[PDB]
RNA sequence: UAGUUGGGCACUCUAGCGAGACUGCCGGUGACAAACCGGAGGAAGGUGGGGAUGACGUCAAAUCAUCAUGCCCCUUAUGACCUGGGCUACACACGUGCUACAAUGGGAAGUACAACGAGUCGCUAGACCGCGAGGUCAUGCAAAUCUCUUAAAGCUUCUCUCAGUUCGGAUUGCAGGCUGCAACUCGCCUGCAUGAAGCCGGAAUCGCUAGUAAUCGCGGAUCAGCACGCCGCGGUGAAUACGUUC
C-alpha cells in the first residue's frame, strides 16, 4: 500500500472542512468528491456525503471506519442481479 | 491485393534518403521540423512545379535543396522570392536556412509533377481518359521506360466510384533494381476527392 | 507428402552401447528436448535389466523388441458405404517404430514409481513374451487374421 | 473531438502523470513512438517516402 | 586524437573515415583505423492497417555504422587539418 | 497433540507441523529452529522433551481456533461498516478488484448454466 | 608443434589446437568432463579422431565461447576436424566421408510477425 | 585475483571491399531438346535455409475514430472547460492464452553454457541495511569500454515416496514495498498466514515436415507505474510422411 513514509493521504479541501468542525456540539454534513481521501480519527462522528459519480452519497463515519478511503462506502455501480 | 509503396520498397536499395541528416537526442525535433519545412514549401510553392525536398542540417543550419520544373518562379527576378522564402523559413525553423534550387530536366518523367498535372486537369473537367493518355505520351516522348497511371473515385460524376488507369512500356513494380518514381496526388472535385497515381519507369540502376 | 518419400535423417549410436537402436529409445522417451534425463532413464534402466537379469541389458532389450515388433498391421480402407480393416505387413522401419512406441507407451503407464523402474520391468517383460507391450503385439495380430478376408486388397 | 484534445494535449499537464504523447503529425494517441514523435500509420506513411532518416524496410 | 564517426549508411561513412586518415596520414601523423565497429540495430514492428488485422506487420529498422580513427603522436597541422575538413551532414562526428 | 490437531506421524516435522492451521513452511523452519529439533526427524521419533518444547513453542504464535477467529472478525467487521470489500464477502464477488465477467469461480462457486 | 582449427556450430565458436599428446581435452581451462558433463556430447567432440585414427596421439586446448554445450560440442567437433586438416592433408578423405567438415548451418529460424514462432500459428477457430 | 600491465593481432570477432554455385564439371536417361536421376569436388547443390517482394481482380469485405473528403445534420450546441464515475459492471455462452493435475516431478545445496537488444536525469557497479519487495550512501557509462546481464532449462549430490500430497497456487486475512497529486472503485510487487478446483479432460477441434514441433529462459516497443499479450532473441531439442481413396 501507501508507503509508510509518505504518510496517509487526505485532500486538504476535505480535511479543512473536517478541522473546521471539530469543536461543534452540532455537526453538519461535509459534501466532497474526494473518494480518494482516507478516513483519519477526526472523521469520527460526521457524515461525509461522499459523490459516487451522480451523487452524493452521505456516509456517517464510525470509529471501525479508520484507514479506510471515503469511496470504499460509496459504491459507483449499482447491480441488483441479472 | 495490396502493394509495398515503390518508393519505400527501394529506400535503402537504390534510392536515398530526402532527409540527408543524423541525429541521436534531436532526431525527434529534427523531422518534424522538416515535417514543417515540407508543409510549409508545399504551399507557398504549391504554383511552381517543386517535386523533391531534400533537408541537410549542419549544428545550427539547415541546408534545403529545393527540386523545381520552374526555377525561374522560385526564383524571382534577382532572388527575391527565395530570399523572402530564407527569412520565412528561418523565422519558422528558428535557425539558419540555406536554400539551393535544383532544376528538374525532363519534368514529364518525375510522378509527383505528372500526377499534379493530371490531378490538375481532373478538376478543370477534362476527361479522366484525356488526362491520362496525355501524360502517357509525354513521358514516353520523354524517353521513359515505361509509365503507369490511374484514378481512382467518383469518375466524371458517377454515383458509383472506380478506378481506371492506362500503362505504356514497362513498370516491372518487382525488380528491385529499376529506377521506378512513383506518387499520389489527390484531385478534389466536385464530387469529392479523386486519386491520381502515377508510377514512371527510367533507366533500371 | 504428395511429391514422394522424404529422406529420413539417421542416427548416431549410443555412446556406450554402440546401438542405433538404444538412441532411438532415448529419443521416444525423450520429453521436451530433454535428452539428458532421457539418457539416464534408459541407462538406469538398462542397469537394472543387468540386476535382476545376468545378461547383457542390450541382449535383452533386442528380445523384448522381437515380441513386440508387429509383423501385419491392419489398414483402414473406405470403400464406398462401408469402412473395413486391411490387413497390410509392416515395413521394417515402421516395425521398430511401433515397438519402440508401445515399449516406451505401456512402460509409462506401469505401476512402478520410477521410469526407469517401470521401463525396465516393460523390457524384463517383453523379453519374457507377456506384457502390455506383447498383448499390443498379440491384437495387432488379432486384427489381421480376423480381416484376413481382406488380404487380396 | 479533435482540435481540443490537439490543443490540450499542447499545454503542461495538471498533474505529472496526466502528460501524454500524441502523433505530431495526425493528432493520434495510441501507438506513438518516442523516437519518432509519429503514431505507426504517419510512421510507415514517410518511412515509404524517405523523409525519415536511416529508416528502411527491415528483412533478415 | 580519437574521432569516432557514425552514419546511417556505411557508403559514406567510408568515403568520410578515408578523408580523415588521408588528411592526418598526409600532414604527417600516423593513424590507426579506421576500425569497423558493430553496425547497431533497432527494429520497429507496425501494424500495417488502420484498422485492426493485428496479423499483417510491416518491419522498418535503422542502421548505425560507426567508424574509429586513433591518430597518433599527431602534428600541429593535424588540429586545423582536421577541421577544415567539413564532412557529409550524414556523417556524423565526434572528436576525443 | 500439539495445538489440538494430530499432526501426521509418519511425516518429517517441518511438514507435520504444516498441518496446523496458521503454520505454514516458513514458519514451521523458524519453530524448529528455535527449539532446536533437526528437519529430518520423523514426528514419531520425538521425543517427549521435544514435543512439548515444540508445543511450548507453538504456545507462542496465534494458531487454529485462535487464528479463524481472528480473521473471522475481520471478514465480519469489513461487512458490518458497509464496505465496498464487506459487501463482495457478503455476495460472493472477487474482493481485490479481479474482473468478475469470466472467471470468478472460486468465489461464485460452480458454474450455474441457467 | 600446434595445429590450429576453428569450428562453428549453431552460435557456438570454438578455437582449437592439437598437440601431440595423450588424447587430453581442455576446453576454457577446464577438462572436457567437467565442462561437457553429458557423455554422448563427449562422443560428439571425439568423432573425428577415430575416423581418422588418431585416438590417443593428440591434445585438445578449446577455447569455445557462444552458444550452448550441444552446440559447443559441435563447434568443437568442427575445429577439431579442421585442425587435424592441418596435422595431415590426407585425412581429408575419412574426415569427408563422415560429414566432419561439413560446417552445420543449421540455424534457428526467425520468429515470423503473426505467428507465434518460426513456424508455429496461432489456435484457429472456424466460428 | 583478474586480458590484468607490457607486448601482439595471430586466432576469434567487428566491417568494408571481394571470392564461392553457375546444372559449371562427370556418368546415365531423354525426342541430337527442355529436363530428370546419380556422382565428384565443395562450407554450401540444384530456389542451399529464412526473409522482403503479393499480378488482373474477388468479397458494395474493413476503416468517414489515424488522416483526408462529397453530401447531410448540430451551432448559447451534437461545440468547449472541469471534478467524479464508467470503459475493469456478472445468473450466464464462446474465442485466444497462462498455470496446473506431479517423481521424466517438488524442495534444498552446488556448478556450467547464450543471443537479440536497451540506457541521461536514464542504465546503475560495489558496499551497507531489510526475511523479501526494496531502501541508503555511492560508482561507471551517451556506452563491441560502464551497466541492465553470473539466462533458464541443464549437470552433480541430498531430500521427499504416490499422498489431493512437501503436487497445485486459486481465494481470503494481515503486514509491507514501489510509481504517482492520488492506487476505494482500478495498479504491480513482497512477507506471513490461508491452501480452492484440478487425478490429464464428452462430441468436437488446432498447430507443426528440423534446428521445425516441444520445452527453457532473455531483450525490446508502448510505458511514471502496470501484460500470462505482441515483436524479436538465443538454449535444449524430437516423432513421423507407406501414400493421394477420402
Ligand atoms: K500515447
Ligand atoms: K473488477
Ligand atoms: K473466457
Ligand atoms: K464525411
Ligand atoms: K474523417
Ligand atoms: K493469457
Ligand atoms: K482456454
Ligand atoms: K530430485
Ligand atoms: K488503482
Ligand atoms: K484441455
Ligand atoms: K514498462
Ligand atoms: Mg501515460
Ligand atoms: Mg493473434
Ligand atoms: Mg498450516
Ligand atoms: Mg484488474
Ligand atoms: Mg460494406
Ligand atoms: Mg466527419
Ligand atoms: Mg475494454
Ligand atoms: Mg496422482
Ligand atoms: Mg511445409
Ligand atoms: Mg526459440
Ligand atoms: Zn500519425
Amino acid at each position: 500500500g501507501r508507503s509508510l513514509k509518505k504518510g496517509p493521504f487526505v485532500d486538504d479541501h476535505l480535511m479543512k472542512k473536517v478541522e473546521a468542525q471539530q469543536g461543534a456540539e452540532k455537526k453538519k454534513v461535509i459534501k466532497t468528491w474526494s473518494r480518494r481521501s482516507t478516513i483519519f480519527p477526526s472523521f469520527v462522528g460526521f457524515t461525509i456525503a461522499v459523490y459516487d459519480g451522480r451523487k452524493h452519497v452521505p456516509v456517517y463515519i464510525q470509529e471501525d471506519m479508520v484507514g479506510h478511503k471515503l469511496g470504499e462506502f460509496a459504491p459507483t455501480r449499482t447491480y441488483r442481479g441479472h | 491485393g495490396q502493394k509495398v509503396h515503390p518508393i519505400g520498397m527501394r529506400v535503402g536499395i537504390i534510392r536515398d534518403w530526402d532527409a540527408k541528416w543524423y541525429a541521436e537526442k534531436e532526431y525527434a525535433e529534427f523531422l518534424h521540423e522538416d515535417l514543417r519545412i515540407r508543409k510549409f514549401i508545399a504551399t507557398k510553392l504549391a504554383d511552381a512545379a517543386v517535386s523533391t525536398i531534400e533537408i541537410e542540417r549542419a549544428a545550427n543550419r539547415v541546408n534545403i535543396s529545393i527540386h523545381t520544373a520552374k526555377p525561374g518562379m522560385v526564383i524571382g527576378k534577382g532572388g527575391s522570392e527565395v530570399e523572402n522564402l530564407r527569412k520565412e523559413l528561418n523565422k519558422l525553423t528558428g535557425k539558419r536556412v540555406h536554400i539551393n534550387i535544383v532544376e528538374i530536366k525532363k519534368p514529364d518523367l518525375d510522378a509527383k509533377l505528372v500526377g499534379e498535372g493530371i490531378a490538375r486537369q481532373l478538376e478543370n473537367r477534362v476527361a479522366f481518359r484525356r488526362a491520362q493518355k496525355q501524360a502517357i505520351q509525354r513521358a514516353m516522348r520523354a524517353g521513359a521506360k515505361g509509365i503507369k497511371t490511374q484514378v481512382s473515385g467518383r469518375l466524371n460524376g458517377a454515383d458509383i466510384a472506380r478506378s481506371e488507369g492506362y500503362s505504356e512500356g514497362t513498370v516491372p513494380l518487382h525488380t528491385l533494381r529499376a529506377d521506378i518514381d512513383y506518387a499520389w496526388e489527390e484531385a478534389d472535385t466536385t464530387y469529392g476527392k479523386l486519386g491520381v497515381k502515377v508510377w514512371i519507369y527510367r533507366g533500371e540502376i | 507428402p504428395r511429391k514422394g518419400p522424404v529422406a529420413k535423417r539417421d542416427v548416431l549410436p549410443d555412446p556406450i552401447y554402440n546401438s542405433k537402436l538404444v538412441t532411438r529409445l532415448i529419443n521416444r522417451v525423450m520429453v521436451d528436448g530433454k535428452r539428458g534425463i532421457a539418457a539416464n532413464i534408459i541407462y538406469n534402466s538398462f542397469d537394472i535389466i543387468k540386476e535382476s537379469t545376468g545378461n547383457d541389458p542390450l541382449e535383452v532389450f533386442e528380445q523384448a523388441m522381437k515380441n513386440v515388433m508387429p509383423v501385419l498391421e491392419v489398414k483402414a480402407r473406405r470403400v464406398g458405404g462401408s469402412n473395413y480393416q486391411v490387413p497390410v505387413e509392416v515395413r521394417p522401419e515402421r516395425r521398430t517404430t511401433l515397438g519402440l512406441r508401445w515399449v516406451v507407451n505401456y512402460a509409462r503407464l506401469r505401476g512402478e514409481h520410477t521410469m526407469e523402474e517401470r521401463l525396465a520391468k516393460e523390457i524384463m517383460d517383453a523379453a519374457n513374451n507377456t506384457g502390455a507391450s506383447v498383448k499390443k503385439r498379440e491384437d495387432t495380430h488379432k486384427m489381421a487374421d480376423a480381416n484376413r478376408a481382406f488380404a487380396h486388397y | 473531438a479533435k482540435k481540443s484534445m490537439i490543443a490540450k494535449n499542447k499545454r503542461p499537464a495538471k498533474h505529472s502523470t496526466q502528460a501524454y504523447t500524441r502523433c505530431e503529425r495526425c493528432g493520434r494517441p495510441h501507438s506513438v513512438y518516442r523516437k519518432f514523435h509519429l503514431c505507426r500509420i504517419c510512421f510507415r506513411e514517410l518511412a515509404y517516402k524517405g523523409q525519415i532518416p536511416g529508416v528502411k524496410k527491415a528483412s533478415w | 586524437i580519437r574521432i569516432r564517426l557514425k552514419a546511417y549508411e556505411h557508403r559514406i561513412l567510408d568515403q568520410s573515415a578515408d578523408k580523415i586518415v588521408e588528411t592526418a596520414k598526409r600532414t604527417g601523423a600516423d593513424v590507426s583505423g579506421p576500425i569497423p565497429l558493430p553496425t547497431e540495430r533497432s527494429l520497429y514492428t507496425v501494424i500495417r492497417a488502420t484498422h485492426k488485422y493485428k496479423d499483417s506487420r510491416e518491419q522498418f529498422e535503422m542502421r548505425t555504422h560507426k567508424r574509429l580513427i586513433d591518430i597518433v603522436n599527431p602534428t600541429p597541422k593535424t588540429v586545423d587539418a582536421l577541421m577544415k575538413l567539413d564532412l557529409p551532414s550524414g556523417v556524423n562526428i565526434e572528436i576525443k | 497433540r500439539i495445538a489440538g490437531v494430530d499432526i501426521p506421524r509418519d511425516k518429517r516435522v517441518v511438514v507435520s507441523l504444516t498441518y496446523i492451521y496458521g503454520i505454514g513452511n516458513t514458519t514451521a523452519k523458524k519453530v524448529l529452529a528455535n527449539v532446536g529439533v533437526s528437519e529430518d526427524v520423523r514426528v514419531r521419533d520425538l521425543t517427549n522433551e521435544q514435543t512439548d518444547a515444540i508445543r511450548a513453542e507453538i504456545d507462542k504464535l496465534k494458531v487454529e481456533g485462535d487464528l479463524r477467529r481472528e480473521v473471522n472478525l475481520n471478514i465480519k467487521r469489513l461487512m458490518e461498516i458497509g464496505s465496498y470489500r464487506g459487501i463482495r464477502h457478503r455476495r460472493g464477488l472477487p474482493t481485490r478488484g479481479q474482473n468478475t465477467k469470466n472467471n470468478a469461480r472460486t468465489r461464485k462457486g460452480p458454474t450455474k448454466t441457467v | 608443434v600446434q595445429y590450429s582449427g576453428t569450428g562453428r556450430r549453431k552460435n557456438a565458436v570454438a578455437r582449437v589446437r592439437l598437440v601431440p599428446g595423450t588424447g587430453k581435452i581442455t576446453v576454457n581451462k577446464k577438462d572436457v568432463e567437467e565442462y561437457i558433463p553429458h557423455a554422448d556430447l563427449r562422443e560428439v567432440i571425439n568423432q573425428p579422431f577415430g575416423v581418422t585414427e588418431t585416438k590417443g596421439a593428440y591434445d585438445v586446448i578449446v577455447n569455445v565461447n557462444g552458444g550452448g554445450y550441444a552446440g559447443q560440442s559441435g563447434a568443437i567437433r568442427h575445429g577439431i576436424a579442421r585442425a587435424l586438416l592441418q596435422v595431415d592433408p590426407d585425412f581429408r578423405s575419412a574426415l569427408k566421408r563422415a560429414g566432419l567438415l561439413t560446417r552445420d548451418a543449421r540455424m534457428v529460424e526467425r520468429k515470423k510477425p503473426g505467428l507465434k514462432k518460426a513456424r508455429k500459428a496461432s489456435q484457429f477457430s472456424k466460428r
